[PDB]
DNA sequence: TGCCCCCCCTTCGGTGCTTTGCACCGAAGGGGGGG
């Protein structure tokens, strides 16, 4: 046969032979529409027919293109890519029209038949052997073996990607003043130039491209603006994301509130201020995917604050290397935050959020360093570079925080925006011991097998007190010794504990914690003036500590 | 017209197939410009994505260095690298590198490059170059020459290496040469300047076999004047209940490194049951078991010496106001070396800046003393590390690692 | 009823010290999106 491109040596993982899957029973309406477009590869030369000496076979099927008239051909290769080697994907992200450079002329073109314009390997085509039922598998049938590369195949894109860039590659080169996005079978190509130069360049890459057996049509090359663009709409001096469907189902399944979020979180790169919360605090649970939920009054206002703003059509702007990039975060409450990023004021490039809840006990402060590094990977990935940050956090509130961590911990260059909500620590546990508060020596213990047990403290002026527990565990007991403690005490107080597992918790300063008991000892220490904690080794007659062990167990 | 050495993988071991990381713009410029040059000279080839194999690539400007160098995170592959000991390929450590007065070390990774590479092991050496925005889907290279930051480059080219440096060993007997990665270590006990002198004599050494990043650094070292961290009891006279109950609690952590201390007549001082800052003198019996400990922590721990079958272990701990404490060992509490490191660059401003040069400090330390590269317990957040460390690191080399979360309950090693 | 990539939110099981309870993390399955 004929050969289009340079081709790509494929083999199986060692020891392992071709699929043998055969074919499952199909509709009678897909079975007549598939042997019209097999007899099309026949004709172009992307498909052989002879395969009686193939025993391999791979199922296939079909389903229709994405609102157009014409039904897509699909093999299961899932066999196949099983047995094939490995392949390490070029794919490394997803290009965003906030890095795009604002540019005077653009294009975008898409390739004709992709997969099936670039040759497969010679010796790996018997394994993608196929059959398909001539009539209601009365007649054996027509069996055939791909030419090229196969849509279902885990290679197929991977070998396409890399082959479209080899024969950009000389393109681009030769022509520096050009920018190509290559993504897929997509094409982006932006200059500066007149348009007639830039068509004229279009015109080349269209020779250039079908010079090694690659179509451009015209049904699918976009001149004129608004370009649509991996799913956003591109104008000269602004961008913006296609228009997005909320469901407004009255009466909402575990699935529909999947949905529902998942496109709130794809709205929050542009809409600025998009919380899902409450709404995906309803999937929290193992329920069925057709379970119905109702809309938790929380959950509703949260609904009708993102309606809100997706109300006003939102647009972003294009990047501007001569200009710096301020990246600014605000505090939404329940852990949620939204960020911008922009080189002018008010003029976005683009939006974000960060609501991950990483741990069991954390403060803002975390989550706030925790936002900014997921901010400066994705400046770097856009932009290759960190921006200034404007965070609503004083320099005092961070100066004071990671200077007594005992963890590293730090945020790149940035200044304080008076912007409230503000970011601070809400209690302080002091480095020396208070003079003249009352010392409370605290302790708990629990019984493995009951689960019952006891906590309880004594201070130096001859204050005990001892609480049973039930339905507890050594590392409760302990904690609500702690708790007994700031209860009974005053606006100062020292606390001595043995507890390794609360002392641990409680000098990272949170304010926020899944654990109900943590949450009621947050309240106190923001209640005091000033807390002492101290730790002594269990077992070892130090001070009240082998008094309230005592006690206690 | 030369033979490459075969080269086989650690049996029942893939190849290293770890992402590639996002890079800043200028290090995807300085990585272009190097890669162009680098495919020129045939050192290295375009490849697909039929090889399932790639290893992360970023760059790196050493200390006092405006130019950039490509680094390759060779972690993964080294570790699946069949170890070049059991070939008899391996470089002996000299003990008297750790004992000269001066010790500078060479970046000598631009020789390796001259020498060719097993066809196929050139699968495995597989990395990719990102574009920023992801303009471009990844440009995946892969090596046809020894490739720097590589553990079989050294180990191949120690057979041309020992040729090269026969006429200045001859010469200079008096000077210990020990070869680590891409980096030659030189030590002398002569005076500075005749130190330099020599350094430079071997540089212009080495371009005798050029003609037949680059060599003009060298970063100067002084191993005898490395000094060691010990526990220490702090003097008072007048002590607190707090003060003596911190003092208990280090005492008892201590006695898992020294058997030999008691705190059978100090914790009695804590019978009762009193307020924290309340002053209480120390017993007859208290003041004897104080001053017995002090002499236990004097001594040397009984049974600690250097295996060299097993790997070392490094924990750091940050003690503030730009303090760094640090241990160095193989079996839990037999610490080979304790350190402490004050006053770095980034102090008062940059933790990740300070732990990143902590780990390079330790690591070198490691190298001129034992010649291996310990793991690291970093005190810092995994998300926050990643993040970071690549603006500040200026080595050639990069240690194995994981990341910790230990609070300090307990000064123990900076009161 | 196919293939490849990226993002967030939840669950679940493995791992190692807080230790036999509890905290953390990476994989996986749900969704969004791209081709
Ligand atoms: N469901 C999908 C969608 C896309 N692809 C990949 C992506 C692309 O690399 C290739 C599609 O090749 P085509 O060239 O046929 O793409 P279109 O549907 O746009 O066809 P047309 O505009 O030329 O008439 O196959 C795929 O596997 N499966
Ligand atoms: O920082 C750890 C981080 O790095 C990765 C990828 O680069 O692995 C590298 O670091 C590990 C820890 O030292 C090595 O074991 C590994 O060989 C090396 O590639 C990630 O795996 C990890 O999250
Ligand atoms: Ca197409
Ligand atoms: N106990």
């Amino acid at each position: 046969p004929i050969s289009p491109i340079e081709t790509v040596p494929v083999k199986l993982k060692p020891g392992m032979d071709g699929p043998k899957v055969k074919q499952w029973p199909l509709t009678e309406e897909k079975i007549k529409a598939l042997v019209e477009i097999c007899t099309e590869m026949e004709k172009e030369g992307k498909i052989s027919k002879i395969g009686p000496e193939n025993p391999y076979n791979t199922p296939v099927f079909a389903i229709k293109k994405k609102d157009s008239t014409k039904w897509r051909k699909l093999v299961d290769f899932r066999e196949l890519n099983k047995r094939t080697q490995d392949f390490w994907e070029v794919q490394l992200g997803i290009p965003h029209p906030a890095g795009l450079k604002k540019k005077k002329s653009v294009t975008v073109l898409d390739v004709g038949d992709a997969y099936f314009s670039v040759p497969l390997d010679e010796d790996f085509r018997k394994y993608t052997a196929f059959t398909i039922p001539s009539i209601n598998n009365e007649t054996p049938g027509i069996r055939y073996q791909y030419n090229v590369l196969p849509q279902g195949w885990k290679g197929s894109p991977a070998i396409f990607q890399s082959s479209m860039t080899k024969i950009l590659e000389p393109f681009k080169k030769q022509n520096p003043d050009i920018v190509i996005y290559q993504y897929m079978d997509d094409l982006y190509v932006g200059s500066d130039l007149e348009i007639g130069q830039h068509r004229t360049k279009i015109e080349e890459l269209r020779q250039h491209l079908l010079r090694w057996g690659l179509t451009t049509p015209d049904k699918k090359h976009q001149k004129e603006p608004p370009f649509l663009w991996m799913g956003y709409e591109l104008h000269p001096d602004k961008w913006t994301v296609q228009p997005i469907v909320l469901p407004e189902k009255d009466s909402w399944t575990v699935n529909d509130i999947q949905k529902l979020v998942g496109k709130l979180n794809w709205a929050s790169q542009i809409y600025p201020g998009i919380k899902v919360r409450q709404l995906s605090k309803l999937l929290r649970g193992t329920k069925a995917l057709t379970e119905v939920i109702p809309l938790t009054e929380e959950a509703e206002l949260e609904l009708a604050e993102n309606r809100e703003i997706l109300k006003e059509p939102v647009h972003g702007v294009y990047y501007d290397p001569s200009k710096d990039l301020i990246a600014e975060i605000q505090k939404q409450g329940q852990g949620q935050w939204t960020y911008q990023i922009y080189q002018e004021p008010f003029k976005n490039l683009k939006t974000g959020k960060y609501a991950r809840m990483r741990g069991a006990h954390t403060n803002d402060v975390k989550q706030l360093t925790e936002a900014v590094q997921k901010i400066t990977t994705e400046s770097i990935v856009i932009w290759g570079k960190t921006p200034k940050f404007k965070l609503p956090i004083q320099k005092e509130t961070w100066e004071t925080w990671w200077t007594e961590y005992w963890q590293a911990t730090w945020i790149p260059e940035w200044e304080f925006v008076n912007t409230p909500p503000l970011v601070k620590l809400w209690y302080q546990l002091e480095k020396e011991p208070i003079v003249g508060a009352e010392t409370f020596y605290v302790d708990g213990a629990a019984n493995r097998e009951t689960k019952l047990g006891k906590a309880g403290y004594v201070t130096n002026k001859g204050r005990q007190k001892v609480v049973p527990l039930t339905n507890t565990t050594n590392q409760k007991t302990e904690l609500q010794a702690i708790y007994l403690a700031l209860q009974d005490s005053g606006l100062e107080v020292n606390i001595v504990t043995n507890s390794q597992y609360a002392l641990g918790i409680i000098q990272a300063q949170p304010d926020k914690s899944e654990s109900e008991l943590v949450n009621q000892i947050i309240e106190q220490l923001i209640k005091k003036e000033k807390v002492y904690l101290a730790w002594v080794p269990a077992h070892k007659g130090i001070g009240g500590n082998e008094q309230v062990d005592k006690l206690v167990s | 017209p030369i033979e490459t050495v075969p080269v086989k993988l650690k049996p029942g071991m893939d190849g290293p197939k770890v992402k590639q990381w996002p890079l800043t713009e200028e290090k995807i410029k300085a990585l272009v410009e190097i890669c162009t040059e680098m495919e020129k000279e045939g050192k290295i080839s375009k490849i697909g994505p039929e090889n399932p194999y790639n290893t992360p690539v970023f760059a790196i400007k050493k200390k006092d260095s405006t130019k950039w160098r490509k680094l390759v995170d060779f972690r993964e592959l080294n570790k699946r690298t069949q170890d070049f000991w059991e070939v008899q390929l391996g470089i002996p450590h000299p003990a008297g590198l750790k004992k000269k007065k001066s010790v500078t070390v060479l970046d000598v990774g631009d020789a390796y490059f001259s020498v060719p590479l097993d066809e196929d092991f050139r699968k495995y050496t597989a990395f990719t170059i990102p574009s920023i925005n992801n303009e471009t889907p990844g440009i995946r290279y892969q090596y046809n020459v020894l490739p720097q930051g590589w553990k079989g480059s050294p180990a191949i080219f120690q057979s041309s290496m020992t040729k090269i440096l026969e006429p200045f060993k001859k010469q200079n007997p008096d000077i210990v040469i020990y070869q680590y990665m891409d980096d030659l270590y030189v030590g002398s006990d002569l005076e500075i300047g005749q130190h330099r002198t020599k350094i430079e004599e071997l540089r212009q050494h080495l371009l005798r076999w050029g003609l037949t990043p680059f060599l003009w650094m060298g970063y100067e070292l002084h191993p005898d004047k490395w000094t060691v961290q010990p526990i220490v009891l702090p003097e008072k006279d007048s002590w607190t209940v707090n003060d003596i109950q911190k003092l208990v609690g280090k005492l008892n952590w201590a006695s898992q490194i020294y058997p030999g201390i008691k705190v059978r007549q100090l914790s009695k001082l804590l019978r009762g049951t009193k307020a924290l800052t309340e002053v209480i003198p120390l017993t007859e019996e208290a003041e004897l078991e104080l001053a017995e400990n002090r002499e236990i922590l004097k001594e040397p721990v009984h049974g600690v010496y250097y295996d060299p079958s097993k790997d070392l272990i490094a924990e750091i701990q940050k003690q503030g106001q730009g303090q760094w404490t640090y241990q160095i060992y193989q079996e839990p509490f037999k610490n080979l070396k304790t350190g402490k490191y004050a006053r770095m660059r980034g102090a008062h401003t940059n933790d990740v800046k300070q732990l990143t040069e902590a780990v390079q400090k330790i690591t070198t330390e490691s190298i001129v003393i034992w010649g291996k590269t310990p793991k690291f317990k970093l005190p810092i957040q995994k998300e926050t590390w990643e993040t970071w460390w690549t603006e500040y690191w200026q080595a050639t080399w990069i240690p194995e690692w994981e990341f910790v979360n230990t609070p300090p309950l307990v000064k123990l090693w900076y009161q």
